[PDB]
Parts: structure tokens; sequence; C-alpha cells
């Protein structure tokens, strides 16, 4: 499953980069661990002429410093920093300011302690008042210019600008790439073309950001985030300096899951570059089309149920992605919000739950306004019984 | 059992109280409830629109009416 | 009795209610007056609270008796629906719900949150609005403002006073005794204050919390001064839980009274000694009722005036001591003798807003101006919009994807080398790229600062070229092949085209509203190849405008772009949603027919072919469809004859 999902894509991307004349391919943190392993194996076997490097970063470590001369209006949009707030701590964190440093700017905000949920039109008004404060803008700009020193130095030390390079991600809107391109321009002091390889992205090329997309269809690949969250270290929070050199803060995790995942991925890369294909690009496109359409519309599959949906994902503690549901857990819900807290995929979770749980969900969904369950329980296909 | 003509427009008499529908489907949600074709009234039919299954509907300036011979009658 | 007047509104309120009571008293001999509520419970409530017997409800047999031969229908709004049996020549006396300096009705435009409701109202009832509405104006300024913002006949204007501001005077009408609602009699307070906040844009705390954070200290002050503080908020402000909290807290408070909205506050205007107002039109009402002490509690002045675009200056056309802080509001309530509005200032405002009051106006004068009015209506044209694809024209291979097949078949044969994924899979490749561009548009409304989300052929092929690394030769070949194929597969739906032109010849206005990515010139070439006359008909193409029928935005754009003067809007189409549900939500009559489609044998034939044989299979299936269509709905054969012929053929 994971090979079909990742290896064909990286084969397409490597060949497309060799075609476009790229000398170096950079793989960005977390999502680029497994993908760079795959790409290295492909380049070893096929003997391609292209270098691969690994770059540590993230949205959190790159958004704030990217505010060179202005704070992005996206920060105050439906997908900005004030989206997902549940408590006052969330608001102060999304504000980039300290609690007291915040309440100094907005004494009106002192009434926001213990908010239960900081979502909706309340968050709309919060985003507006944040957008309306020039003092907030300049303070955020100062904090950003200070945090940008280490990021600029990291870029200058890790990325060779005189080459013809590209970056390889998997899925996203493209805004992270835009902030990173601003950081690139600030670090090298010129209009630096940064092309990103995605499986898909929604936004068009903007400014120096170029976007090479594998699949041209309205599919959402956030689905595969659980897998990349098995990478053996947390999302990079920021940087630090020692030996006069910049380094990413790396708080490690257990390596078992990622170890087995890499084992499988490299086995698949070997066995996939060994296939007698008449046209390899077309088999890339075909195995990718089939595999994505299958994994995105088969919630009762044996292995998407027993392995994938069981992967721990903080999204924030190490809880499964879409576990089975118990009757009392459903007795404890009254909205779709409470159920999203329990699972990230109602169809998969229900396909894993007992028949009585499914029937209770059906009984309560029409009233509580939950999504309609239009699948059947999962039936194992191989190793159908306990082997012990 | 269907009353219709290839030559439009043409007058029809409403044998029974006929309802107006804004969609050949005659779905409940598309049935007008503000006005109807009164019994024994006449009305011009300005088009004949056919379902995918081969059933005609008689369009009037107020919406569709049935073509079933028990409900409409060519004048 | 000779004349008959009905009075209607969504609630027991307003100039309708005032004039209804005033007529049931002072006009019992010349007019028969009834009040039509919206449902039964409203009538029951009115009758229990007032004891009157001339109250009926909508669609009641009494209402079905009265409306067909009534003389006047009094309202405070441009109603959303009017009785279908309402008499042809009735006079709709629209006594508006207030005066002010904010834009309303048609002036709100397509960006307004209320766009759909306005479009629905007007599309439905424009004939009534224009030929039967006598709109009440109170001053030349207000008359000009309203005529600018609405579609009312300048000849049917009614000049006079607001019945709700001049009927419940000291010796006037009262449906309830005020003392029965107050903790103490009005005389046992030093002053009665009425707090009338409007609903604001948005704030973290509820409007009432931002304006009155500490009700305890407010009660302390009002007790010190023996003042009766009556809280009257906009209905939308009551949804806040803070409103309910502070209302239940001070349920038995002797100096803080949360006004019960079951009682018309206007009846109590004469008992209000002070009015704490902000941006509500009610201020003017108060000014017209005789209230002379005003406090403008406008702490958020720069968040409302700077935001909304008004017709005049707020501070100039309003009155009251300015106050922008709760502490200063309390300081004023404790140690301040608010002075009456200066005579010259009251003259200024009263002229500007209720000037026609100085023309010796009266209630009976208003009733006379109404009764003696003459309706000189004009017959209005109708509007008939038409979907294009599968409504006015069709494809010689029926299904849209046939085109792509054709295009693919040309690519592989042109000699220009293409990627295998592109040729063999052209159908999925191109359709999924189209949907991809559509999702991109939908998700990039912020980045583009625009709500338009329609795509263009160029966008689809740009996506394909930039992400499949295709040469200009390949991309242009494919795009021009698709365009030429769409043009060459055009066929007319002759009956609907001829019906459209018969409509046009009857004097009606006709147009085309189509959701399509093709450029406008390609659409016009296709139409011309279907029927040359079609080239002369107006066209609302989504690709050109950016709005679609599926979202209903293209219909709103048509409504606001044309000088809408139509008595009826009819849209002919094939889409149960884009050309049915959505336009109906906008008050548009829809005629939704069925799209052409195959039946089991034809469908199975087409689905059984690979790339080499799918297009001729489309041709043969579409010929079978045309044959059974001709047999059933052209030749008029019976079931058995048609079935025999179709079998023997196919
Ligand atoms: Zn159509």
């Amino acid at each position: 499953y994971v090979g079909a999902s990742f290896v064909p894509y990286i084969n397409w991307a490597i060949k497309d980069a060799i075609k476009r004349g790229y000398e170096t391919i950079y793989f960005i943190s977390r999502d680029g661990h497994f993908l760079k392993q795959i790409a290295d194996k492909i380049i070893e076997i096929r003997g391609y002429n292209v270098k691969t490097k690994y770059i540590y970063g993230s949205r959190k470590a790159w958004r704030l410093p990217s505010f060179i001369t202005k704070v992005d209006d996206e920060t105050f949009w439906q997908f900005g920093n004030f989206v997902g707030m549940d408590s006052f701590e969330d608001l102060v964190k999304a504000s980039y300011l300290s609690e007291s440093e915040l309440l100094s700017l907005f004494p009106e905000f002192e009434s926001l302690r213990h908010a239960k949920h900081l979502r909706g039109e309340i968050a709309e008004n919060i985003r507006k008042i944040f957008k309306n404060s020039p003092a907030y803008h300049e303070k955020v700009l100062a904090i950003a210019a200070e945090k940008r020193k280490m990021v600029r130095q990291y870029i200058q030390q890790e990325i060779n600008p005189k080459e013809k390079f590209a970056f390889v991600e998997f899925w996203g809107r493209g805004y992270t790439q835009d902030t990173f391109g601003r950081l690139l321009n600030d670090a090298f002091g010129k209009e630096v073309k940064n092309p990103f390889y995605y499986v898909r992205s929604f936004t068009d090329d903007m400014g120096t950001s170029v976007r090479h997309n594998f699949i041209l269809a309205p599919q959402n690949f956030s689905f595969f985030e659980p897998i990349f969250a098995q990478t053996p270290y947390d999302s990079i929070p920021d940087y630090y300096e020692e030996k006069g050199r910049i380094e990413p803060i790396i708080n490690h995790r257990d390596r078992s899951v990622s170890d087995l995942i890499s084992e499988g991925l490299l086995k698949f890369t070997e066995d996939y570059l060994a296939l007698n294909t008449q046209d390899e690009d077309y088999f890339d496109a075909a195995l990718s089309q089939f595999n994505y359409q299958y994994q995105l519309n088969t919630p009762n599959d044996q292995f998407i149920c027993n392995v994938f949906s069981e992967l721990k994902d903080n999204i924030g503690v190490e809880k499964p992605y879409a576990p089975a549901l118990t009757l009392k857990q459903l007795e404890s819900i009254t909205s779709k919000q409470e159920l999203d807290k329990l699972t990230q995929s109602i169809p998969i979770s229900l396909s894993k739950s007992d028949v009585k749980v499914i029937d209770y969900y059906n009984k309560i969904q029409k009233n509580y306004n939950l999504p309609a369950y239009n699948s059947t329980p999962m039936r194992k296909a191989y190793a159908v019984n306990p082997l012990e | 059992q269907y009353v219709w003509s290839t030559q439009v427009p043409f007058r029809v008499l409403s044998l029974k109280q006929n309802s107006f529908y804004l969609d050949v489907s005659f779905a409940e949600t598309t049935k007008r409830k503000d006005i109807f074709l009164k019994e024994l009234n006449e009305i011009d039919v300005i088009a004949v629109d056919w379902l995918k299954g081969g059933v005609p509907r008689l369009l009037t300036e107020h919406g569709y009416i049935t073509a079933h011979k028990d409900w409409v009658k060519k004048s | 009795v000779d004349k008959t007047w009905l009075f209607g509104s969504y609630a027991w309120q307003g100039n309708p209610k005032a004039l209804f009571l005033y007529m049931l008293v002072n006009c019992k001999e010349t007019h028969e007056c009834w009040w039509v509520a919206d449902n039964e419970e409203s009538m029951k409530s009115i009758k229990k609270s007032t004891g009157l017997k001339n109250i009926t409800f909508t669609d009641s047999e009494k209402a079905k008796e009265l409306f067909p031969h009534a003389d006047v229908y009094v309202t405070e709004n441009f109603r959303e629906s009017y009785p279908v049996y309402m008499n042809e020549n009735i006079k709709v006396f629209n006594t508006w719900h207030g005066v002010g300096l904010k834009h309303i009705e048609l002036a709100l435009g397509m960006n307004s949150v209320l766009a759909e409701s306005i479009v629905r109202k007007y599309v439905r009832n424009y004939d009534i609005y224009k030929n039967n509405v006598l709109f009440l104006t109170t001053s030349q300024a207000m008359e000009d403002h309203f005529l600018e913002d609405m579609a009312i006949s300048k000849e049917l204007i009614i000049r006079g006073k607001y019945p709700r501001n001049a009927v419940y005077g000291p010796n006037g009408i009262h449906t309830y005794d005020i003392n029965t609602l107050l903790p103490k009699n009005k005389s046992q307070y030093s002053q009665t204050i009425l707090f009338c906040p409007t609903y604001r844009i948005g704030a973290i705390q509820g409007v009432l919390n931002s304006l009155l954070p500490d009700f305890a200290k407010l009660e302390e002050v009002c007790r010190h001064k023996n003042q009766l503080f009556i809280v009257k908020v906009h209905p939308f402000m009551k949804k806040d839980n803070y409103f309910a909290e502070m209302s239940e807290k001070y349920k038995d408070s002797e100096y803080i009274l949360f006004w019960n909205d079951d009682y018309d506050i206007y009846e109590a205007f004469n008992s209000i000694d002070l009015a704490i107002i902000d941006y509500s039109s009610i201020f003017y009402d108060l000014l017209d009722a005789g209230v002379e002490k005003f406090i403008r509690y406008v702490p958020d002045l720069d968040e409302y005036q700077n935001d909304l675009e008004l017709i005049g200056d707020y501070a100039d056309l309003t009155e009251g001591r300015i106050v922008k802080s709760f502490q200063q509001l309390l300081n004023c309530l404790d140690n301040a003798n608010i002075k009456i509005i200066s005579t010259k200032r009251k003259q200024y405002l009263m002229d500007y807003f209720f000037g026609f009051k100085k023309e010796n106006k009266s209630m009976e004068s208003l009733i006379a101006d109404v009764d003696n009015c003459q309706l000189q209506p004009k017959s209005l044209k109708e509007l008939h919009t038409f979907d294009i694809f599968d409504t006015l024209i069709r494809r010689s291979t029926l299904r849209p994807f046939s085109i792509f097949d054709y295009v693919r078949d040309k690519a592989k044969a042109s000699g220009i080398k293409f990627p295998l994924a592109l040729t063999e899979n052209w159908i999925n490749v191109r359709n999924r790229a189209e949907h991809d561009v559509r999702d991109i548009m939908r998700k990039t409304t912020f980045e583009r600062q625009s709500d338009k989300i329609e795509i263009t052929l160029d966008d689809i092929y740009t996506r394909l070229q930039k992400n499949l690394l295709l040469t200009d030769e390949q991309t242009d070949f494919l795009k021009q092949a698709e365009i030429e194929a769409e043009i060459a597969h055009v066929e007319p739906i002759q009956k609907r085209i001829n019906y459209l032109f018969s409509l046009k010849a009857k004097g009606h206005d006709v147009a085309m509203a189509s959701d399509m990515y093709l450029p406008e010139d390609v659409i016009y070439k296709m139409l011309d190849r279907a029927d040359t006359r079609l080239r002369e008909i107006p066209l609302y193409l989504s690709s050109t405008i950016g709005y679609q029928k599926s979202t209903g935005k293209l219909y709103q754009h048509i409504f606001f772009d044309l000088d809408y003067q139509y008595s009826r809007w009819t849209h002919y189409g094939d889409n149960k949603h884009a050309d049915g549900s959505v336009p109906r939500r906008l008050g548009i009559q829809t005629a939704v027919h069925d799209i052409d489609d195959f039946i089991p044998f034809e469908n199975a034939m087409v689905n059984a072919m690979d790339n080499y044989n799918r297009y001729p299979a489309y041709q043969l299936a579409t010929k079978m469809h045309r044959y059974r269509t001709q047999l059933v709905q052209e030749n008029g054969f019976g079931n058995t004859l048609f079935e025999t012929k179709y079998y023997n053929y196919a």
C-alpha cells in the first residue's frame, strides 16, 4: 500500500526533475524522510545524475520569520493562525505574543479566559481585531526579524544557491512554500525561483513559487499524513546554534514503525523498478491513479483498517487516526465536533466497529446530524483467522 | 393514454383539478402550491417535453401539467 | 360600510397596527378594517391580548373572502408573498418601518448578505411593487432616498406622518396600561430612560456586554436617582446568552426593566423622558413622538460609521449628548440634567426627516390621500432565460465525453507524438483536470479577493501543460481540436429555439444563461451553427462573468445587471439543480425538462468499446436514440409499433 502510494510518485518526480534540468532535490522535514530514502534508492538503482539533500523545517519554524516587510493577511483568514483555537492558551500561542504581552495590546482580550471553544464568528472577530492593530503588526515584525536570523543562516549554510535546485513535498495548499520562498529571497538577496514537487497542491504558481503536481485531479492527500507522522522525531519547532553552526531542534520518537515502513518501501522500490514495463511513466501514472482512488474510497479494506487507521497521529497526543468505536463513546456524543474528536474518518472507524455500534450510530445520526454511513463492516481477506 | 400534439401551441380543457409542476419529474418539491389549473378551465399548451422514459408533459405559461387523458382533453 | 382595508405584517407592530386601531376607532362608518396575521397563533394572541374581533389570518376562509374584493392592503414592508387571490386593483399602502440614512432594498446590491431574499421578493412581486404600492414618504429628503433605493412609482407616493408616532399620544390609543408592566407607576420615578441599542458588526463580547458590562452599578445609580431604566434591544441581540442572564437576574428589579416585546414600545413613547440611542432608526421615531432628551451612547462610532456607507453624516442628522464610555454614561445618569433639543436643532432634524408633517397633515388626511388615489398601471414585459447545452442545442454524439474521444482519436492520428498517459487516458486526464481547476478556483477565493469561481478552457489546458510538461504545439493541437469538435458536433433543438423566437416576437425579452468554460466567441459560433438567429440573442456565459447558475450567483448578476422591470421570470433548462432548485430559490419560475440519454442497449454498446471503437459506437447509439425519439415523439406511434420498429432496426 505505502509503496504504491509513495514510490511511483517519487519516480515520476525524479524523472521530471532530470527533464527540467534540476541538479539538486531537497526533501523537507518529516514528509521528506521516507521520500528521500525512496529517491536515494531509485537514483542508486537507475544510476540517475542528480543529488539529493535533506532540509529540516516546518510551518511553525518558517511562517513567523517569513514576515519580512508585512504580516500575511492569510494569518487572519479561514486558514490562518487563529483557526482551531479551543482555549485562551491557543489564542495567545496563535498570536505569537506572550499572554501579558498580548493583554497589553488588547485589554479587551482579558475577558477571553476559559472560552470552551474559540471558533466561529468569535474567531472571525478575533482575526479582524488582530488585523486592525498596526502596533501588533510592528511587534510581530520585530519578533519575526529576530527569529529570522537563525533561519537565514540555516538556509545560507544548507542550500547552494548557484545550483539549479528543486524541493519535493507531498501535499499542501502552497502557502508554506510561499513563506519559504520569501525566506529564500531574504537569505540570498535576489528573486530565487523555488519549485516544489507535490502529489497535488491547490494554489497556482505565485511569484517565485513554482508547483509541479503529479496528479491533476481534485483529490485530498492529507489522508496520508498519518504515515509521515511515523517519522522518528517530532515536527521541527525551531532552530538553535552550537559550534557556530545552525541546527534543527530534533526531539526524537521511537524508530520501530518507521523502521518497518522503510523496509517495506525499499523492498517495493526494488520490486517496482524491476517490472517489465513498456512505458514506465505510464505505469507510474496508472498505478498511482488506481492506488489513490482505491485508498481514498475503500474505508472497509483489511489493511487500511487494521494498520493505517491504527497509526498514532498527534494532529494533540499519540492517539490512533480512526479507531473502532464503542457504544458508550457514541452515547457520549451529541454533535459532529465531539465525534471528530474521537476519529478522523467516521467510515473507517465504523467499518471497524461492532454491528451494534453501527446500528446505534445509524439510529442517532439522522437526529444528531452526523454523516451517513454508506459502507459495510471490514472482512479480512488473508490471514483471516488468528494464526496463534 | 396521453394527450399531446406535434403542433404547438394548442388548447386543452382541464377535466379534473390539475396541478402545475416546474419540473417534468413532477416531484413534490417542484409542484406549485400557490395556484392550480381550475377544473373545466381551458389553457394553451406551448410545448411538449418528454421524460427519458417516453412520457409527455404539457407545458403552460404557469408550469407543466399532465398529459394523461383522464386529466386533460384537447379542445 | 363602503371601503375595505386589511393590515398585514409578520408581527403585531408598526404603522399597520397603529392605523388599524385608529381606523377601527375613528373610521368605523366609512371603512371596514381587518388585520391578517401570518398564522392562527398570531390571531389568537392578538385577540387574547386586545379583545378585538376583526382579526383573521392568512389563507383563512375569512381572508379568502376579504382579499378578493378589498380596497387597501396596509403593510410595513415589501412582503415576500402576497395572496394569489388578492384583487387586481388593490392599493398596497406600504407605510415603511422607519426613516434614516442607511441604504436599503435594491441599493444593497449583489454583495449584500440579503441578496437572495431581495431577488426573490422582486422577481416574484415586481408587478405589485410597481403598479399597486403607494409608498409613504415623510420628507423630500426621505422621498428622494427611498425612490433611489427602491422601485416604487413616483406617481403613487403618499406624503404624511408615521401613524405609529402620532396615534398613541397622551389622549390617543393604548392597547395596554403601561403601569401594569412597570415595578412602580411611572409617577413614582424621577425619570424614565429608554435604552435602544442596535445590533453591531461584531465583537468578542455581546453588544449588551460591551455597552453595559456592569448591570449592578447601573442598578445602583438608577436607584440613587430613582430612575426607571428600560432595556430595549434589537431582536438579534436577544439571542445572546448574556441578554437572558441579565434579564432573568433583574426580573423583579425596581429600577431595571427588560422590556417585554409582546407590548408595542411605541405606545409608551409619550412616557419616555430620556432616550439613550445609537444607530437605530427608532431615534427619529422618538423625535417624532415628542421625546426631547437624547444621549448618543456611541462608543464604537469609528467601527460603524467608517464601515457602512451612509447617505449623510451621523452626528449632523442625529441628536443627543455624545458619550463613548460606560463610566461617563454612569457619570451622566448620576450627575447630569440632559437638556431638551434646542428648538432650532429640532426644526432642522424634523424638517430633514419628517418635513411633510408641517403640511397640516393628519391621519384622516392620509386615509383621504390613499382612498382618493388612482392606479394608472402599465402592462410590463416578461423575461425568459434559456439554458444552452441540452436545452437550445445538443451534440451529434449526445454525451459530452464523446467530444474528448473524438479529440483523442485525432491526437493519436495527427503524427504529433504525445505522452501515452495523455492519449490512451485522455477522457479521465482532461475531465479530472477540469475538476481540478474548478476546485482550485473554489479554494482560492481569498487569494484572488473574488467570489467568482468559474474556470476557462485556457485554465484547464494551462494546468495540463505546466504539469505534464507539454509543448505549445501539443497543447494548442488538443485545445483547437476540442473547440472545432464542439463546434462540428452542434445540432439545434429546433422546437425550443422556435419557441424562444416566438416569445421574442410576442414582445417579451429573452436571453441565454449558460454555465460553460468555453470562450464566448466559441459559444456564439456553436449557436450560429445551430441557428444563425441565435447570434443576435443576449448571452450570459459563466466563463465571461465568473458567476454560475449552480451557485445562483449568475441569476443575481442577471437581476442586478438588467434594468429589471419584468412581471415574471421564467428559465428553461435541463438541470434539476442549476436550472431548477437554485433559480426557484430566487423566485424564478422554472421549466426543467429531461436531458437526452441512452437506454440499456445503447449504453451497453458504448461501454463495451475500447478507444478504437468508442466514437463510432457513440454515433450509432445516438442514431438509435434519435430513431426511437422520432418514432415516439415525432411520428406518434403506439407502444407495439415503436417497439417492433426499434427492435428490427437496432
Ligand atoms: Zn444544459
